[PDB]
């Protein structure tokens, strides 16, 4: 993962049950940001027609 | 969620604790003749214990018993 | 997989079927159509339903639909030609056009 | 009356009849067969008509009554043509 | 994940994924016992009707839909009509009575 | 028991195998039995111009020779 | 007037045996070949399993062959291939049949548990199914020789008896015996000869099993079957499309194992027709005739037979049994429970910005969701030209669709339902609001009720189609409707954790601080002293207030005064409506005291009132929780100053014990016990010792001297309020932690010495690995457990709703407070509130009506009830109702998420298990503690098990004395001094008497001690007596457990528990049937003034356990659901048993409305159309 600079606080509720209050200079610095490859297929096949 | 099951085990733990602890009474105050079989209670068992009425003797024998049988 | 009552029957999807959105738009494009051939000449309407299966079972052959009218042959011929002709520009042409993907 | 619906709830008890009562009355305005007995807020027929049972406009008894009372203005326009069905004579 | 109208199974005409426009949210029998608990009549009988199991009702409702009637025209739900044959291909004669 | 496997076998484990010579004992009771029926068909009048009636149709071409005859005794 | 024909909406449903003539009724032409498709142009090969003569055309109205294609031709019968046109949905719909040579029998009728076939001929089943494979002859009317009927002879037998009597008696073998059996049977004429034998001879051997079959045989007679029936002639075949043989991709097939056994069956049949015009030896047309009987069986229900496996594959193939039955019974109604279309789901998030009646829906799904909805309304204000242009455009996504989504959107609710729906609170209505992201966003004050948190768990959506299903969902199913739990009248709405450690920092006060003394206008200037920085939130201040009280005639009274408050305190009252008392701020508040505040706000100002009410509790308390700064660093942890003292003197004390035990004073197993209380004890000094100094230990000082006051250390504020954490789990961290016990529960003797703000070493932390792993692994089967307990109940409930307004009976049960030996384990007011008086309640002294008659019992009255002494009320409940075939208004009592009283057709039997099943989770399944006390002790209840050494009771009143002699059991008699003394029971004189032996004994004492069956209780004791037992010992386990459960609940399953009696008169009914006291109940009215007296009948209540109560049903549909399917369709087929629908499961399965709620309306008004004209 990658650490980062936590403070322990209520926000306004916007961490009420577990959840979780991210500045947006992570998304910016796109640290999180997370690289995924799916694999996508097409077939030729032979039908009666 | 999680956190009830580690609810759970606390209350489980307190519980079967609680029952053993009872298991000893408290300030308690009698005689010396031993109820099965009038052995001589020491003052030692009297004052470890508020209320003895088994001899050492008889506070083996009973618990070693119900051993044989489990 | 999973052992669970998942069976491979239960994923088998019906293709003989109509999604809605299609059963949708053919109750619509028969409006649009009626509504069209309303917005022509009384002739062009039965000269076109005609020609197509378009409310009447089968079509007719052009001829066929000139004996029917007592003006008969390559008459019948153009008037198809103009009301199509007619339906292909705007005004007009915008609510069929959208049918077609 | 769209936050909570308590105050309708007093005008037809049931609570359960509210809903059948205010949904026939709903159906008269979404399939646009009548107008509102009370300004619309651009509120849906879901809440004009509950907004209706507040105020007091609208119950089973007067939807039965009001229905009733159509029935009979419709068959006056009729009269003199389903009267023309003397065909069966 | 979320769902409009999308495929059905052939066996039982019920929404299923196929195309990954992902089949609907399930709707197990505790959450039935939850509009049973309201008194939700028709949102349960939509649910498994017209949502779900009708195969004829399933367009009825989408074409009021778009014509702006808030109505249900519901019928009965394929998974009880093939009940009925399935128990009627057995020996045993079930049928619907009266009117 | 139960299951059909079990109970054929044994419904025809009954039945004796047959010896060398009790193979042809019950050959000869079909040779007889055929052939005595082979002569009741003989001497039935109806039987006998029903194949004149069944020919005559062969050679005015509303049959064949297949569709009567097998062949003979030679 | 016209009867009717063609699809009418039915009602009712009928369920028989099938006459061969019936079947062919159905048939549209006999499957003749295995033939399935041509193997080149996949055709369907006419005429076989798939037909379009037969079945219907393999693409809609197009003849098969060709010839007609055109659409308008459908009544048409091709020329060349008899295949009519029509939809394909007639390759599902049409049934066809094959006939069979030889008769073949039923596997259900002869193999369901007890032997239809078999009873019906009173003949055993080894015998039928000898006769079935040939391994003897049976007789059939044996006539004037030498035979029974039913006498069966072997082969070598047969022929004997056959030389002396050739003709005028003949037997059979095989299926077609068992056919002529029963066609030559006469029930009529057996039914007169079982008349004459249970009469004339007295037996109680002989006459209770005679009289099981005479009425088994008229029910035959009156059901309208014929008994032949059950030996096959004709047998249907299950259309194509419901065993379909559909291509796959890359050019391969796959088909329904049905296929694989329809082809062997019509095989076997085939060759057997042949075999019959080949004169084959008997030999072998009997292996062939066993065959086709196999066949058939493993296609019907396989698995009665050895198990016929599919081609090629080892699984066996599934049959039509297999196609019905499940886990459990019908599959399609079990949960799941069928997809549903307009619906979606996502994780969910938070949005404290949220009114609580509405919630954050992605933009996406709801685009995707509302689709038929946007182009509808797109088209309506002329955006689009055509649906197909409105499917372009928001598929497009332009901009312009997003305003029209929000019209949609506006007044229309959606449904959000979490996981494990375990109450109808599993399922809330929200008003849904547009959201930038994936996530759904959910009021937090609804996260209770959900028992959600944010770990990452995701709800579904449904959307409300119908305009019903708008108004239901809006006025039914709204967040802001149900803010009361229904297990308990209390709200279940309560502020959850952050938003209450934010009143309670603001509403609590420091001895000294910025504002100290001085004087404010009003709350208004409260909050500008505070924003400015001019004065501390919590500093003691007098203030004009104006608190509102409505003590007039209802009639808002005003009072101000200069209350002595907090500047924190002040500025709250400002969201506190009307009518409250400023009393009701002026303290600390906790969780605890922020809970009872909503609750007197509603019962006081009303629904509406509280709602907004409590979205501005919320509001605030999370933004002066950001603003308080509240955190926790390692420094919050304060240990003891005394701790390692504490330890080292506990550990001198097992050093003491040692030393005695090496020495023989005491005992080994006394050591153990002797040192885990030692430790236990330290434990004890520990924990209240660190909780003195994290307390108050904050000593501060106001101008003067010194002062202390409690803590405003971080952690403690958690605790105190009640925001999260217990003094409990906090002895973890600052103290020691405990002492563990390992899965056994025999805890050990060396306690964890070090906690959590410590390090633990190797030891220590691999202790405390036992019980935390038996934690985990107990709560994820108590999970399993929880879920069967609430699904026993509701199939003992369900059907149960309200349906009369008030029955107008009297009767009811006494309410008193619980006084579980120590003080008042539960108030009388609890019990007795939001139910309706039994009788007029007195004073002390008479003549005085305080409550009169029947009255709803809501807060008022129970003060006017608690003013004066009253210390007992009876209370009409559930169990009392006279009304039969459900429960009237006024017996139940109010509860709901509203507060005025249960309305007519709500369907209180599913509420009242819900609301039970519910807290299960929170119960311990171990046992805990001769008593006990869990979750399963609570199952025993409701099963009403007789316990493993129960007491007994003195079965009359009277003079006791024992008789004869210890004989394995030692006769007891009591003999009363009027009636008569015939009871001599005998009891084991190995359990300890408890009984004075010369004693009189009132009927219902304890003769011996030790737990007592609730079966006795409500036989010596009385109906009143046994309810009484169990809603005490159910609720002392909850109430235990600290959970809230309003006994009306507890009060309903025991209804359902005693549902039926046994009867001891005559008259009219069987003397001794078990029925339903309903039934009786209006039947000896329709006997007391009716026909005849006749006589009669008195009966008596019997307490069936639920899972008992539950399987008897009217319904035979809902038994089909979650009983054994086999069993009950053959049980409810040969009877000809008419299903009515009138229940709930039932409808559901039908796809119906419910017969409860908004059906009700409906139903009623139908069923009263029904048995009429
Ligand atoms: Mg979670
Ligand atoms: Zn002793
Ligand atoms: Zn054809
Ligand atoms: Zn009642």
């Amino acid at each position: 993962g990658q650490n980062m600079r936590v403070a322990f606080m209520p926000w306004n509720g916007y961490n009420f049950e577990d959840s979780i209050l991210v500045s947006e200079r992570v998304v910016q610095e796109d640290r999180f940001t997370t690289i995924h490859i799916q694999e996508l297929a097409c077939v030729s096949r032979d039908t009666k027609l | 969620e999680a956190d009830e099951a580690y609810s759970v085990t606390e209350q489980l733990t307190m519980t079967g604790i609680n029952r053993i602890r009872q298991k000893i009474n408290a300030h308690g105050i009698p005689v010396y003749l031993c109820e099965a079989c009038g052995n001589p209670i020491p003052e030692a068992r009297r004052k470890i214990f508020p209320g003895v009425t088994l001899c050492v003797e008889c506070q083996a024998y009973q618990e070693r018993q119900r051993k044989h049988y489990a | 997989g999973d052992d669970e009552d998942s069976h491979l029957g239960d994923f088998i999807e019906d293709t003989t079927l109509e999604l809605p959105l299609d059963s949708a738009t053919t109750e619509s494009l028969r409006a649009a159509t009626h509504d069209v051939l309303a917005g022509l000449t009384a002739r062009e309407a039965k000269v076109l339903r005609m020609r197509f299966g378009i409310d009447m079972n089968t079509d007719y052959t052009l001829e066929e639909v000139g004996k029917q009218f007592d003006v008969t042959r390559e008459r019948i011929r153009q008037i198809e030609a103009k009301a199509l002709r007619k339906l292909r520009h705007p005004s007009r042409s915008e609510v069929l056009r959208s049918f077609l993907d | 009356a769209r936050v909570t619906v308590q105050d309708a709830v007093e005008k037809i008890g049931n609570r359960f009849d509210l809903v059948l009562v205010a949904a026939r009355r709903a159906r008269q305005m979404q399939v646009g067969g009548k107008d509102p007995l009370v300004p619309e807020e651009n509120d849906k027929t879901t809440v004009i008509a509950l907004r209706e049972i507040e105020e007091g406009l609208i119950n089973n008894q007067i939807l039965d009554v009001r229905e009733r009372q159509e029935q009979q203005e419709q068959e006056a326009a009729e009269l003199q043509a389903v009267t023309a069905i003397a065909e069966g004579r | 994940h979320a769902r409009s109208t999308g495929s059905y199974s052939l066996v039982t005409q019920q929404p299923l994924g196929g195309k990954a426009q992902f089949g609907g949210q399930r709707f197990g029998e505790m959450e039935v016992w939850a509009l049973e608990a309201y008194g939700a009549a028709y949102t349960l009988q939509e649910m498994l009707t017209v949502k779900s199991d009708d195969v004829n009702g399933r367009t009825k409702m989408y074409k009021n839909i778009v014509d702006g009637n808030h109505q249900m025209e519901p019928g009965m739900p394929e998974s009880f009509n093939v009940l009925l044959k399935e128990i009627r291909s057995l020996g045993i004669n079930i049928e619907l009575e009266d009117e | 028991t139960t299951d059909p496997v079990r109970m054929y076998m044994r419904e025809m484990g009954t039945v004796e195998l047959l010896t060398r010579e009790g193979e042809i004992d019950i050959a000869k009771r079909i040779e007889d039995g055929i052939n005595q029926v082979q002569c009741s068909v003989a001497e039935y009048p109806e039987a006998i111009t029903y194949l004149l009636e069944q020919y005559d149709r062969v050679e005015a071409e509303e049959a064949r020779l297949s569709d009567l005859i097998t062949g003979f005794v030679d | 007037l016209k009867a009717q024909t063609k699809t009418e909406e039915f009602d009712a449903i009928k369920i028989a045996l099938a006459s061969p003539d019936m079947i062919r009724s159905w048939s549209f032409g006999e499957v003749k070949k295995p033939e399935t498709i041509n193997y080149r142009t996949f055709k369907p090969e006419r005429d076989g399993l798939f037909c379009a003569r037969i079945f219907g055309p393999v693409k809609d109205y197009e003849c098969l062959c060709g010839k007609y294609k055109r659409l308008k031709h459908r009544g048409v019968i091709c020329e060349k291939c008899g295949v009519e046109v029509t939809q394909t949905k007639v390759r599902r719909e049409r049934m066809g049949h094959i006939e069979l040579a030889s008769p073949t029998a039923h596997i259900w009728f002869l193999k369901s548990l007890p032997s239809r076939i078999g009873l019906l001929l009173d003949m055993p089943l080894r015998d039928i199914e000898r006769v079935l494979y040939f391994e003897s002859y049976v007789v059939i009317e044996g006539g004037m020789t030498n035979l029974e009927r039913q006498q069966i002879l072997t082969e070598e037998q047969y022929l004997d008896a056959l030389e002396e009597f050739g003709d005028e008696f003949d037997a059979k073998m095989g299926a077609e015996a068992i056919q002529a059996l029963l066609k030559s049977m006469d029930l009529e004429q057996e039914c007169e000869q079982l008349r004459e034998e249970l009469n004339e001879t007295n037996s109680e051997t002989k006459r209770k099993k005679l009289t099981k079959r005479i009425k088994l045989l008229e029910a035959f007679v009156q059901s309208g079957n014929k008994p032949e029936w059950m030996i096959l002639t004709v047998l249907p075949v299950l259309p194509p499309d419901l065993r379909p043989l559909v291509p796959l991709d890359g050019g391969r097939f796959a088909t329904s194992d049905l296929n694989d056994l329809y082809r062997r069956v019509i095989n076997r049949n085939n060759r057997l027709k042949r075999l019959l015009d080949l004169a084959a030896p008997d030999i072998i047309v009997r292996n062939e005739k066993r065959m086709l009987q196999e066949a058939v069986d493993a296609l019907l229900d396989n698995g009665r037979r050895g198990r016929a496996i599919t081609g090629s594959n080892k699984r066996p193939l599934k049959s039509l049994a297999d196609m019905i039955k499940g886990k459990q019974g019908r599959f399609r109604q079990n949960l799941l429970g069928k997809r549903v279309d307009y619906s979606g789901r996502s994780v969910i998030t938070v949005g404290p910005y949220l009114r609580l009646h509405q919630c954050g829906l992605p933009k996406k799904m709801a685009l995707e969701l509302f689709k038929p909805f946007i182009y509808g309304k797109l088209e309506l204000r002329g955006l689009a030209t055509t649906i197909k242009a409105a499917k372009k455009m928001v598929e497009r996504e332009e901009a312009v669709v997003w305003d029209i989504l929000d019209e949609v959107i506006r007044e229309h609710p959606v449904l959000l339902n979490r996981a494990p729906t375990l109450h109808r609170l599993g399922i809330q209505a929200f008003e849904p609001v547009l959201i930038e992201g994936k996530a759904i966003q959910l009021h937090p004050l609804v996260c209770a009720a959900y028992n959600a948190d944010f770990d990452g768990d995701q709800m579904a959506v449904h959307v409300p189609l119908t305009l019903e299903a708008q108004l239901e969902a809006r006025a039914l199913m709204m967040s802001t409707n149900n803010i009361l739990s229904p297990a308990n009248g209390e709200p279940i709405i309560v502020p959850s954790q952050d938003v209450v450690l934010g009143l309670y920092y603001m509403t609590r006060d420091c001895v000294n601080a910025k504002g100290e003394g001085m004087v404010l206008t009003g709350p208004k200037e409260a909050e500008r002293l505070y924003r400015s920085g001019l004065a501390s939130l919590h500093a003691r201040v007098k203030v004009r207030i104006t608190e509102y009280e409505k003590d007039a005639n209802g009639e808002l009274v005003a009072k101000t005064s200069l209350k002595d408050t907090t500047v924190g305190r002040a500025i709250l009252w400002m969201i506190v409506p009307k009518g409250l008392p400023y009393s009701i701020v002026n303290q600390a508040l906790g969780k605890k005291a922020i809970s009872k505040m909503l609750n007197t706000c509603y019962r006081i100002l009303g629904l509406k009132p509280t709602v907004i009410f409590a979205d501005q509790i919320m509001y605030t308390g999370f933004a002066y929780a950001a603003r308080s700064g509240a955190s926790v660093g390692i420094d919050d942890m304060v240990i003891p100053e005394k701790k390692h003292e504490i330890i080292s003197e506990a550990e001198a004390e097992v050093a003491e014990i040692q030393e005695q035990f090496q020495s023989g004073l005491v005992t080994a197993g006394e050591r153990y016990n002797k040192v885990i209380d030692i430790w236990a004890a330290a434990n004890d000094r520990v924990s209240k010792a660190m909780m003195d100094n994290l307390q108050t230990e904050t000593v501060i000082n106001r101008d003067g001297q010194e002062e202390k006051q409690v803590s405003f250390n971080s952690i403690y504020m958690m605790a105190d309020s009640g925001a999260r954490g217990s003094a409990a789990q906090i002895r973890q961290l600052a103290g020691m932690r405990g002492l563990m016990a390992k899965p056994d529960g025999s805890i050990i003797e060396t306690p964890i010495t070090a906690n959590f703000r410590e390090g633990l070493n190797v030891l220590q932390y691999f202790i405390s690995t036992h019980g935390a792993r038996k934690g985990l692994a107990d709560t994820a089967l108590k999970t399993a457990n929880s879920g069967y307990l609430t699904r026993r109940l509701v199939d003992v409930a369900q059907d149960l709703v309200v349906t009369e307004d008030d029955c107008g009976t009297h009767e009811g049960i006494m309410m008193t407070p619980v006084i579980e030996g120590g003080d008042v384990k539960e108030p009388l007011r609890d019990r007795v509130l939001g139910r309706v008086t039994a009788e007029d309640v007195l004073k002390p002294g008479t003549a005085d009506i305080l409550v009169p008659r029947n009255t709803l019992l809501h807060e008022q009255w129970c003060d006017l009830l608690e003013e004066n002494s009253v210390d007992a009320v009876k209370v009409r409940s559930v169990v009392s109702c006279d009304t039969d075939f459900g429960v009237c208004a006024h017996c139940y009592g109010r509860d709901l998420a509203r507060g005025h009283i249960i309305n007519k057709g709500e369907a209180i039997g599913v509420i009242a298990a819900q609301s039970i099943g519910e807290p299960g989770t929170q119960l311990t399944m171990r046992t805990f503690h001769d008593i006990t006390g869990g979750l399963p002790r609570v199952a025993d209840l409701f099963e009403a098990r007789r316990p493993k050494e129960p007491a007994i009771l003195a079965e009359i009143s009277g003079i006791v004395s024992f008789g004869k002699e210890t004989k394995g059991k030692r006769r007891l008699v009591i003999t009363p001094v009027d009636g008569s003394d015939p009871y001599e029971e005998m009891i084991p004189k190995w359990r300890q008497l408890n009984v004075f032996e010369g004693e009189r004994v009132e009927r219902g004492d304890v003769i011996s001690d030790g737990p007592e069956a609730p079966h006795d209780i409500l036989r010596l004791r009385g109906v009143h007596a046994v309810t009484r037992y169990i809603v005490n010992e159910v609720q002392d386990v909850y109430r235990l457990q600290g959970v809230k459960i309003n006994d009306k609940h507890i009060e309903v399953i025991v209804r359902q528990m005693l549902r039926k009696a046994t009867i001891v008169n005559a008259g009219s009914s069987d003397f001794l049937e078990g029925e339903q006291v309903e039934y009786s109940r209006v039947k000896i009215a329709n006997r007391e003034l009716e026909a005849n007296g006749k006589v009669g009948a008195t009966y008596s209540r019997d307490l069936l356990g639920i899972t008992k109560a539950s399987l008897a049903t009217e319904s035979f549909i809902s038994a089909a659901s979650f009983q054994e399917t086999t069993r009950v369709l053959t049980e409810a087929a040969v009877a000809g048993k008419r299903d009515e629908l009138r229940g709930l499961k039932e409808n559901v399965i039908v796809g119906r409305l419910i017969p409860a709620g908004t059906g009700y309306a409906y139903h009623q008004d139908r069923m009263r159309r029904r048995a009429a004209g």
